[PDB]
Parts: C-alpha cells; structure tokens; sequence
RNA sequence: UCAUCAGAUGACACAACGUUGAGUGAAGCACCCACUUGUAACGCCUGCUCCGUUAAUAAGAGCAGGCGUUUUUU
C-alpha cells in the first residue's frame, strides 16, 4: 500500500497538514496514542472538551472523534473509580503482586535496577514452582509498570532464583511476548549464570535528592562522625598560617564531641600549639550535612558563616 | 487393564464380530527386565496391584 | 472422531447416561501457534473449532493452556475435581550421607547402599549425582530402576492418611555413604515422579550444598 | 608492603596496608560488630532451672545467657557427685557460683544466649579443649600420609592430662616442633587467663577476638609485608602478643612502633584514599570518575570520566580510562567490603579486543584477592556482571529519615496533588463526615491559596463531610489534634 | 473498553499508558518558540 | 531424636493413636490391652504387612 | 516435669588404561574471537615507593602536592 502512495486520509488529504508545519503537547498524547482505540474520551473540564474539538479539526479525524464527549462521571469510566490503583502506582517504589510477591523498581545511579520479591507467605510449599508462577505474574506487571513509570534505559532484573533452565527460558519467553503490544524500541537478551537478566531501553521522551544526605539511601553514624570530622579539623589545624578553626556541626554532633570527648579536644590545642579552634552547633545543618573554615562570639558565629554558606 | 477374568468373554465377543472384517491380531513382546526397564516411564502401577508382590512378580 | 453431525443426539444420550455418574466438561485453549509447538494449521483448526463451539457453550469449566504445564494442570486439576484443602504436604526429598549423619529432622530415611556404585568406574569419581554420566550410568542398570519403582510405590500407598490431619512438611532422606552419587540421583528421579503427580515437592543435596 | 595501625582513640580501630604512600586493604574497626562468640567471660548463675534444666548466669547487661545441664565441668559439680541420670542442677552447684565461661552462640533470638563450661582455646595450628578431654582427633581436610604422620606427630607431643586438642584445618603438620610451640604457648596463655580471672568474683571479660590481633595476623599480614607501625604502644606488647607467639617471631624485625609527631595515616597521607572509600563517587586517578550505588538488591558502578566537557580526545583514551578505572574498582571493592551482585557500565569501544584486554585487567586483580569472585564477559549492551562472595560475613543507618533509602523527593505540588485526590476518594466513602489529616507544613504554606475554589469544590461533591510523613484518618484544633 | 480520561489511557479493563503534565516539556529548538567553539543555542556548554 | 544406630527409620505417626482411650495412655507398649486396640484396627494389619513386603524384598 | 498436636572421632581402602568412544560434566588455568558499515607559572618541601650511585644516612631522579605568593585561566 505504501508504494502507490509514494508517487502520491490520502495524500490529498495528507497535503492540508503539510502546509501548517512547513509553514511553521497536550494534543501530542493523542499523537502518542494514534491507534485510537478508545472510544471514550470524557472531560471533566468543558473548556478542555472545546479545546479538544479545536484539536479535533487539527487532528482531522471526525470520524474516530464522533465518540467523544464530556462526562460528568468518572467513576463509570473508573476515572474516579477503578483507575487509582495504578495512579499511585507509578510512584510506588515497589509493586506488591495478585500473587502477593512485589518487586522493588530501584533507581541506581549507574543503571535500573529490579529485584522481585516472592510473597513471603506463612510457609514455604513447592518454592520452585512458586518462583516461576509468581515469576509469571512478576514478569507480566514488568512492561506494565516499566512504560507507565516511564523509565527506561540499562535496566537489568534479578528474578527469584530459577533451576529448571528450561522452565527459565519459557519465563524469557514470556518477557519477549511481554512487549508486542508495546510500540518502543526494545531488546531483551537471556538469563544470566548468575540469574541476572539484561534488559532494553526506554528513552522515548518530578523529584530531585532528599533534603537529609544530600540523595544518599543511608546515613553514616554520629559514633562514627565523632571521630571523622574530628579527624578532619586535627588535619587542617597543621595547615600553615592558620590562626583560628571554625566548625560547624549540628547540635547532636559537638554535643557528644567536646563534652564527651573533651580530652581529645585539649590535646589536640596542647599538640597543635597556638592554633585556636572554635566548635559551633547549629540546629538548621542535617545529620550528616555541616561545614568547617580555618583562616564572633562562641555562640553567634554560625550566622555569620551561614551568611557565608 | 482391560482383560477380563473370564478368557470366553473376549472369545465370543470375537464371535459377534459383523461384516467378517479380518480380524488381524497384533501382539509385542520383550524380557521381563527390559520390561520393567520400560514400564518406569512415570507410569501408574501395574494395575495387578492388589497386594501383587513386585512389579516383577 | 467422536463429534457428532447433529450434538442434539449427543446431549440426549448424555440425559441418558445412569444418574450415579455425575458428568462434567472441560474445555481447553491456547494460542494458535502455541499448539503447534505441541503439533492445514489454521483452516483445519478453524472449521474443527466451528464443529467443538457447542461444547465450550456446553463447557462446565474452560481453561486456558497456552502458558500452562503439566504441573499447572495436575493442581488445576487435583483443585479441579477432588477440591481444595488448605491442609497440604510439602514433601521434602534430601540426600544425605551416613558419614556426615541422619538429618537432625527426618519422618522417612532409606539405605541405597546394595544398589550398584557409580563409584566403581574411576572416570565417574568426580562427577556427581546431577552429571549426566552418572544419571545415564545408574539408567541402565535395572536394580535401580526397581528400587526407584518400589519405593515410589510404598510412598504413594501411606500418602493420603498422611495427607490428613494437616502436616505441614513430610521429610524422606535418601542416604548413600557419602551421599553424592547414589543417594542423589535417587533423590532426584523419585522426586520428580511425585511432582508428576502434582503433590508440591523441594529437593536438597545436602552433601551438595555444603560447598 | 607498608601496614598501618592507628589507635589514638579506642572506639575506632582503623587499620591498613598501604604500598608506597597508597592504602590497599581496610579493616576498620566498627564498633557495635560485637563479635562476641568465643569470648572467655566471668559472672556468677542469676537462675538455677529445674524444668528447662539450665542456669541463667549473668556474663553481662543484655540477657542472662544460658548454659545446657550437660556442658557442665567437674568443677561445678560437688565433690561428692551422684548418677541417678544426673538432672539436678540444684544438686550439681547452688547457683552465684563465679564462673568460667567462652561465648558460645551469638544471641540472635529472644531466647537467651548460649554459653558453655567447655572453654576452647584458637590456635592457628591447633585448638585446645582446656578441660573437655574427650574432643580429640583431626579435622577433615587433612588426610592421607598427613593425617598418618601427624597423628604420629601429635602422639609424640605430651599434653596435660585430661586435655583434648583438635589440629586445625591448616593441617601442614610439617613442624611437630611448630605444634609444641603453639601449643604450649597456648597452654601458657590458657594459665594466664584462668589465673587473671582469679583477681575477682564479678562479671567480667577474661578474653575476646578483634581483627585488631585474630583476623589482623591470621588473615591480613603476610611474611611479603616490610613495615609493621603502631601508634598505642599500650598496644604494643599486645602487638608482642603475636611477635613470636605465633612460632614465627622472624617478624621481630618488622615491628616499628610509631612514634612521629604526625598522627600516622597522614605521615602517609592515605586519608584521601580512605575518605573515597565512603565518599560515594570517587574520581578516576588518571582522572575522570567510578560512581558506586546500592540497589539494595544489587550493585552498580558507572565511569563518567575524562573529567571534560568539550576537547580533543579519542576512544582508546577512554577505553584507556577503563582499564586504569579496573583496578580502582578492585581496590574500592575490596575496601568497602562489598559481597553480591555487582555490575559495570563500561563506556563501550568499537576495539573488540580492547574489550578482552579491559576484562584482562580486571580478572588479574580479582586473582590477588583474598575473597573468591565469579566473573562473566561484557554484555551486547556491555552491562558487565560479577559476583564477589563477601569475605567478611557480618540498618546501620540504612535509610535516611527523609530519604527512606530512596533519597528522592516528591514534588511539593506533586505531594499536594496526590493528598487532594486521597482526600477526595475519602469522603465519599461511606460514613464520611469529615477529613482531619496531617501534612507537611510547606506543602499547605502553597497548597491552599492556588486551591481556595478548588477546596471549595471538593467539599461541594460531598457535602456533610515531612514529604513522607503525611497520614490522612477519616472521620467517621488544628494545633493541638 | 479503553477509555480516556492528569491525562489517563485506560485499556479495557487495566490501564495501558498514563500522562501528567509538569512544567516544561520535551521540545527541541524551536519547537513551539521562533564550528565556533561557543555559540548561543539558549547556552554554550554543548 | 532419631537413634544414631538406624539404617533405615519408618514414621508411623498417621496410625490410628492409642491415645485417645485415656484409659490406655498409662499403659505401655507391651501391655497387651493396647496390642487389643492395635489388632482392632485393620489398618495396622496393612502397614505391617506392606512394610514387610518393602524390607524382605 | 509423664504424654498429644502443631511450631572440630577402629581397621580399612584408593594400581594397569583396555572405563576405551558406552556417559564428559563441576570448579579452577591458559589461549582464541565475531556479523549490519546505523589553568598556567614559580615558592619552598615537616617527605612517600623506588632506582642510581657512593656515602646506610647524605646529597640527589620522579614530583597524587595540603598550601604561601603571583599573574591568571579553567
């Protein structure tokens, strides 16, 4: 069918959009959806509804439009009824499962990564069976989950572990069946020995670090940060030409290190001789988060600094 | 599975039989170990269960 | 074969058949193609299909093969017809070695000592329960396929009582000396015979499974 | 090889082995590791009990442990002992009894802690049974002419009575002498602690393990290493511990207390290295970076480098920075300690073999590792994967409290948007009369004003009715609620 | 049947594709709007 | 716990227990009553049997 | 605390390759590939491997620099 029209909704048709775009967002979700399937397409919004049969001359399509029509109920269309579940999804960090498993969409810098849970039921019965059939079930939310968070990339698995090899590859089989209906570039590839699964791409087209630890999942330990920034002002207290030490901590932090940890602290004056250092608790700073300058009263030098950073 | 105890059943059985369409027997055989050799194809039992000693016997 | 031309006939003897026997239909289907990896291909289907549609009508249960597996359809099946009991064995089938001990938990154990060694052929030494070798060696000789045979059967006969009172996990140990030749493999095979029949099953090579 | 051992402050035990000025192996201490099993202790029995046939003794704060009737030595039992099965504790020692006592099994259930009379004494060669005569033998690995020899070596060596021993695993045997030695110097250690532990009837420590001495010498140092440094001295006699008690004293040499004005990390200025080993994205040496992340279910590392943004430079250069980032992976590997599922993001190279060489690089630093590393070729997406089993088997702040582990933040608007239409699904809902709920405080500071109407509008539909910690209760002052 | 309802595609029963709106979008140059080493594209690192 | 002699260890739980009778709970194994309640029920005849049948092969 | 149910030890042995191909894994160690082509500069240096040398030191080679000053560009 393409052949005859190359020489050439017709190419007639085709030539009244040519002219706007030679000439030459919202209406592009209905290019991202161009199968148009749907039939209905109800607003809650009337103005968005004219907005839309403006874009429904732009679209050129009456015939496939003739269905839609704004609604007052989104509950019969599961808008306000059914549909919730997968809204909050897309930003649930894990899945549970109708099998009851779940799985743990991870978001490592270096690539995607998933884990898959089983469901952790009471007991333990036929387990290898159970990693398959809830691998199933796994394997099916996958895509699903995969293109509606709308993430893609160097995205690898780790499925709960799979002995029976064939029965492995019947679940890669699975996976490649996964995706037909999907239209994105994708491509899977096997199981790993280890029992990893390299997986494809979705790059086709919300959130930043968390304010405490700057993005990091963990914190390290005021125990251990006793004796690591400690480390670092001893460290710069050698530094040259330096006259004085400012630090800044929050409160937790110098509490248990000059109280607590007094000794250290006048020795580390008695070594570092003529050196002054200053330690300031501030209750704006996170856990892990402070700051430290070598070159105002011994509690009201931090808004100074802060005025600094 | 299905002999009769009876040996006359099957016998006039043989004897209804219409049309006078041969009536061609086939039968296969082997030793009792490749039997058994075969018969463990995750197969039930040899339905002469009944306190039957051995699938042997 | 045993389609009728008109089915009217096939429900009226079907009223005839005796009261005591109570019958039930199943039906079945799976993607096209998925049935011809299982096997013109798609007209034969098509017009056949037209021929067995009063029996899905008909169907008093219809499932979906094309993912399905033996497995799948034995506890389909086993749920299907003889019900569903929350009570439910798990059996567990580990191969030990008399050296290292009995499992501290164990409700069943046998001795596969008599049973021919793999060990005499000094090439299989090394390899263990799980290398084909060895499986293919024990294949052959006959004593192993009757010990396998005979076990499975006294097994099966105290299954079902077992299967009452709601026990949560049957052990049967299986132990060689060492426990990586024969003990293995026996472990192995009369496994998966049960899981043929579909009671749910967990193997463990404990000698294995040490390094 | 250079090592390094810093003790200026007890609660931390950083200690390292460092080539040139560069560290390579870490072992710092982390307090709270508590590695209490086989750890010779004193107390007194806090409860005899005739049904669970066991005393309670109080080695320390948590629990009052626990001590199976039959572990019991001839020295808590009376005198006149009696055999009619033998169950009465009561009858074997009144309770309050001090004690001699090893940990045994690491409390890890709600039940107590698991501790037994039968001390037993670590050796590298050997393994005494101090009081328990009937342990006896040699372990399995060691066979053959070894097990015969040995056991011919062993026979040779005199004991005291009543003391059993069992040969460890390193069962080289090649010196009865060697045996002898350790022995005895574990004979003499084995007198030392039952005499100290003389001093006093209260609970208390009489001997433990630390990296600091059993996994320091056993498994970190090797007779390659040149340099031993020491900052306590207070520690080191108990550095001479080992000097020679460990039947090779050639180390003697080795032993150079620290005792510079500089404190000794720094005099080889290796804390840069050790802060990379937390710091979770360290730049390449050559230059360039190695981003390390935990899923949590796996690990990834990703090689961002070049350390540029526009220039002149070429695919071997990167594929280059591949090769110097290998072993940077090894050392940090090894370093933070890490055992699973590991996994690169290689900047591919068109040079195929480049591919084998990179791979090359990495697989001949995995062979000087203590650990054992399962590795696989670069994936057609070039994902490489690798396994390193951990070598150390031991919520350390696992999730931030905003964070969560994810450290990632919800939009305020998105976070507003997502409680409105919670809200909504819940007044709807049957017996619904009003909607109290909690919310971060910046959330509202921008919520309301955009959404006065449309706060309106929602309780038109139905009338009568930090970023994570947001709870919305249904109702079937604000301040104070 | 699908239904389309925050912009919602519903498949049938469960629900195929979502789309939200946030501020922005992913435009090249000039897509809604009008070998030096630095040149003005909106910036100068590329 | 199972006796470290054992070469092979048959369970026989599921057989019908003695205990319910209170009355034969104080007695032993060897009292013959219980042996009366033991020879009651056919299905002990089956298990010896069978397993009889197991070993001797 | 009686019941019941659920919850790091003798005496041994270990050939021939004709176990050869009856049946070739498991883990190491080696080599071996592939096919789409889409900031400087200097200051002084409380020091670290090494390498040279004689003189172990010491002088000296290379200089992740900790940072002073100077222009200054990343």
């Amino acid at each position: 069918d393409r052949t005859e029209l190359k020489e050439a909704k017709s190419a007639e048709a085709l030539q009244w959009d040519l002219s706007f775009r030679l000439k030459h967002v919202i209406v592009r979700a209905f290019r991202d959806y161009l199968r148009q399937d749907i039939g209905e397409i109800l607003i809650d919004n009337p103005k968005v509804l004219e907005l839309a049969r403006q874009h429904i001359a732009a679209l050129g399509r009456p015939d496939f439009s003739s269905k839609i029509k704004l609604y007052t109920g989104e509950i019969p269309l599961f808008s306000h009824y059914q549909i919730e579940s997968q809204i909050e999804s897309a930003f649930q960090r894990e899945v549970r499962l109708p099998s009851g498993g779940s799985i743990v969409i991870d978001s490592t810098e270096a690539l995607t990564a998933i884990d898959i849970n089983s469901a952790r039921a009471t007991r333990g019965g036929d387990i290898e069976e159970t990693a398959f059939n809830t691998n199933l079930e796994a394997a099916d939310e996958i895509a699903r989950q995969l293109r509606l968070r709308d993430l893609g990339g160097l995205i690898v698995i780790c499925f709960i572990d799979m002995t029976p090899v064939r029965h492995q590859r019947a679940v890669e089989n699975r996976l490649r069946e996964a995706v037909r209906q999907d239209r994105a570039r994708i491509q899977i590839s096997h199981i790993s020995r280890f029992g990893l699964l390299e997986m494809s791409r979705q790059r086709l087209s919300s959130h930043h670090v968390c304010p405490r630890c700057s993005g990091t999942g963990t914190v390290r330990d005021n125990e251990s940060l006793s004796l690591s920034i400690l480390r670092l002002i001893e460290e710069e207290a050698l530094k040259e030409n330096t006259q004085e030490v400012h630090a800044i901590v929050p409160v937790p932090i110098a509490s248990y290190l000059l109280n607590e940890k007094r000794s250290a602290v006048n020795a580390i004056e008695t070594r570092q001789d003529g050196v002054r250092c200053v330690i300031v608790p501030n209750d704006q700073m996170e856990t892990p988060h402070y700051h430290v300058l070598r070159v105002t009263l011994s509690y009201m030098l931090p808004k100074l600094h802060e005025e600094a950073m | 599975r299905n002999m009769p105890e009876s040996p006359e059943i099957f016998e006039q059985a043989m004897s209804n039989l219409p049309d006078a369409f041969s009536p061609q027997l086939l039968f296969l055989d082997a030793d009792r170990n490749t039997l058994i050799r075969r018969y463990s194809d995750t197969r039930r039992l040899h339905p002469l269960s009944s306190k039957n000693l051995s699938l042997e016997s | 074969r045993n389609m009728p031309e008109s089915p009217e006939i096939f429900e009226q003897a079907m009223s005839n058949l005796p009261d005591a026997f109570s019958p039930q239909l199943l039906f079945l289907d799976a993607d096209r193609n998925t049935l011809i990896r299982r096997y013109s291909l798609e007209s034969a289907i098509d017009k056949e299909s037209d021929l067995l549609e009063p029996l899905r009508s008909r169907a008093d249960l219809i499932v979906d093969t094309s993912e399905m597996s033996v497995h799948e359809l034995a506890e389909m099946l086993r749920t299907r017809l003889l019900g569903k009991r929350e009570r439910e064995l798990t059996m567990v089938f580990e191969s030990f070695g008399f050296k290292h001990g009995i499992p501290i938990d164990a409700d069943y154990v046998f001795d596969v000592r008599f049973l021919p060694n793999p060990h005499w052929d000094p090439k299989l030494r090394p390899m263990t329960g799980l290398d084909k070798p060895v499986a293919a060696f024990l294949d052959r000789h006959t004593e192993v396929h009757n010990f396998i045979y005979q076990t499975r059967s006294y097994l099966e006969l105290w299954l079902p009582m077992l299967e009452t009172n709601n026990r949560s996990y049957l052990t049967v140990a299986i132990g060689c000396t060492g426990g990586k030749h024969r003990s293995v493999y026996i472990a192995e095979q009369l496994a998966d015979y049960f899981r043929s029949r579909g009671k749910n099953v967990q193997s463990r090579h404990r000698t294995l499974e040490k390094r | 090889k250079r090592m390094l051992i810093n003790a200026t402050q007890q609660e931390e035990l950083r200690v390292a082995l460092v080539d040139g000025q560069r560290l390579y192996d870490l072992d710092i201490e982390s307090p709270g590791h508590e590695q209490k099993k086989a750890n010779i202790y004193k107390g007194k029995i806090t409860r005899i009990e005739p049904s669970l046939e066991a005393a309670f003794v109080d080695y320390g704060a948590e629990r009052h442990g626990f001590l199976p009737l039959k572990e019991i030595a001839r020295e808590y039992f009376p005198a006149n002992y009696s055999a009619h099965g033998r169950p009465n504790i009561k009858d074997v020692l009144r309770e309050g009894q001090e004690v001699i006592v090893q940990i045994d099994k690491e409390e890890r259930g709600n039940k107590g802690a698991a501790l037994t009379t039968f001390i037993s004494l670590a050796g590298s060669y050997l393994v005494l049974m101090p009081n328990n005569p009937r342990a006896g033998g040699i372990s399995r690995r060691i066979e053959g002419d070894d097990r015969t020899e040995l056991k011919e070596a062993l026979a040779s060596l005199e004991l005291p009575e009543g003391m059993g021993l069992i040969v460890r695993t390193a069962g080289v045997g090649k010196s009865a002498e060697a045996l002898q030695w350790d022995l005895s110097f574990r004979l003499k250690h084995w007198e030392a602690i039952k005499k100290a532990a003389e001093s006093r009837p209260a609970p208390f420590l009489i001997h433990q393990e630390s990296n600091v001495i059993v996994r320091a010498f056993r498994d970190y140092l090797r007779q390659d290493i040149g340099e031993i440094l020491i900052d306590n001295p207070k520690v080191l006699e108990l550095a001479r511990q080992h000097i020679a008690a460990l039947g090779r004293p050639d180390f003697s040499s080795k032993i150079k207390l620290y005792t510079g004005e500089i404190p000794l990390f720094s005099h080889y200025q290796i804390e840069s290295q050790i802060e990379s080993a937390f710091q979770r994205e360290v730049r390449l040496p050559s230059g360039g970076s190695i981003v390390i992340d935990s899923t949590e279910a796996l690990t990834a590392i990703d090689i961002n480098s070049a350390r540029a943004t526009r220039g002149g430079d070429i695919e071997e250069t990167a594929f280059n920075t591949n090769l110097e980032a290998a072993d940077e992976i090894a050392r940090q590997l090894r370093l933070r300690d890490l055992g699973g599922l590991i996994v690169i993001c290689f900047i591919d190279m068109t040079p195929v073999r480049h591919q084998r060489a990179v791979e090359n690089r990495l697989r001949e630093a995995v062979r000087q590792d203590r650990a054992r590393i399962q590795i696989s070729h670069i994936s057609r997406f070039g994902l490489l994967e690798m396994s390193r089993q951990r070598l150390s088997p031991s919520s350390s702040h696992h999730v931030c409290p905003r964070c969560s582990g994810t450290g990632t933040v919800r939009d305020n608007e998105s976070l507003s948007l997502s409680i409105l239409r919670l809200i909504e699904e819940e007044a709807l809902k049957e017996n619904t009369q009003e909607v109290h709920a909690i919310v971060p405080v910046p959330i509202a500071s921008y919520l309301l004003n955009e959404k006065r109407s449309a706060v309106n509008a929602i309780e038109t539909r139905q009338d009568g009715v930090e970023t994570p910690h947001y709870h919305v209760l249904r109702v079937r002052l604000s301040y104070m609620l | 049947m699908k239904r389309m309802l925050r912009v919602a595609l519903v498949d049938g029963q469960r629900l195929y594709d979502l789309d939200i709106e946030s501020p922005g979008h992913e435009q090249k140059k000039a897509n809604i709007y009008k070998e030096a080493a630095f040149v003005d594209y909106g910036a100068e690192r590329h």
